């Protein structure tokens, strides 16, 4: 079994900015779009955001998160207005922090920066919770999936399934 | 009868000694399965051959 | 170790939760512990964040 739900209600979040895309993530038309269900989150000015959520679906809950690496204070200010941004994801008994970091990396896809993508399970009955001042893209959307005892795993092929 | 067989083998990019681990564990099982399927074929159509002329003296 | 047979030892960091907190267990906004056992070096610089509460 695997769904894909929405987990965050992203317009609960105030003096904030949602839903922000990149040109580097182009539809199938062109121009600029972003990740269907990770939810960049900008200017958030150093204050600090509060969610938390509890899973009483009877399946476990896939959730994929990013952390946004920006190059220099300058890029930092125009995305959050403010030299902060840190996030703490906890899930369950886990503790996640995320510490602002600003260094250039090469450009790759016109980008200096890095997001990089981090993700969790959330067992049934179990709780997540986020708590961030920037820097961070949310999982808006999530898969809750149901695990099967006997592992598979991934056939690399360019043929079509027959 | 044969456990699940799995193709999950990859690790990250600084596990290289641990995908080596994995390599040779697969080489170990080739030299096994290959050695004692030889050898099977072999001591059986040896016997095969046996059986049929036992039977044939039987007669 | 003067003794005949390896000796096992185990020690902890504490993970402040804010600077009030720091303050108020070591009075002071330091504390770091660099513990070196033979030839290998291990240093823990002081960290102070916020956890969920256990
Ligand atoms: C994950 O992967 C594992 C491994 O592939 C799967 O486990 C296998 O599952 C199958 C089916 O469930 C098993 O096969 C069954 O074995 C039963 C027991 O067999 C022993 O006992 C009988 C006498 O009762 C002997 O005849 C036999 O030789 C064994 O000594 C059988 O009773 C079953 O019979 C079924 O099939 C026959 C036709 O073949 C029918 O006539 C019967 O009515 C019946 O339907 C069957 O043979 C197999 O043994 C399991 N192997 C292992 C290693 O576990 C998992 O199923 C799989 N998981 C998922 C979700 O797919
Ligand atoms: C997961 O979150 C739920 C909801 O916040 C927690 O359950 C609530 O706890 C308060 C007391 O702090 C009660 O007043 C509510 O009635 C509870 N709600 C439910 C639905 O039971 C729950 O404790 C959290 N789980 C953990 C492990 O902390």
């Amino acid at each position: 079994h695997f769904r894909k739900e929405k987990i965050i209600d992203m317009t609960r979040f105030s003096d904030v900015t949602t839903n922000n895309v990149d040109s580097a993530c182009p539809y199938d038309t062109n121009g600029a779009s972003f990740y269907r269900n990770l939810n960049w989150v900008q200017q958030n000015k150093g204050k600090q955001l509060i969610f938390h959520y509890q899973n009483s679906e009877n399946n476990p809950l896939l959730i994929i998160w990013g952390v946004h690496q920006t190059s220099n204070a300058a890029e930092q200010n125009t995305y959050y207005g403010s030299q902060t941004g840190s996030t703490t994801i906890t899930i369950g008994e886990e503790t996640n922090t995320y510490p602002l970091v600003i260094s250039e990396s090469s450009i790759l896809n016109g980008h200096s920066d890095r997001i990089n993508y981090f993700w969790g399970v959330v067992n049934p009955n179990q709780n997540f919770s986020i708590v961030s001042t920037g820097n961070f893209i949310w999982p808006e959307y999530g898969y809750f999936f149901q695990k099967t005892t006997n592992i598979s795993g991934i056939i690399k092929s360019s043929e079509k399934i027959s | 009868n044969t456990q699940f067989e799995s193709t999950a083998k990859e690790f990250n990019k600084i596990e290289m000694r641990i995908k080596h681990l994995s390599d040779r564990v697969d080489d170990g099982f080739l030299d096994v399965w290959s050695y004692n399927a030889e050898l099977l074929v072999l001591l059986e159509n040896e016997r095969t051959l046996d059986f049929h002329d036992a039977n044939v003296n039987n007669l």
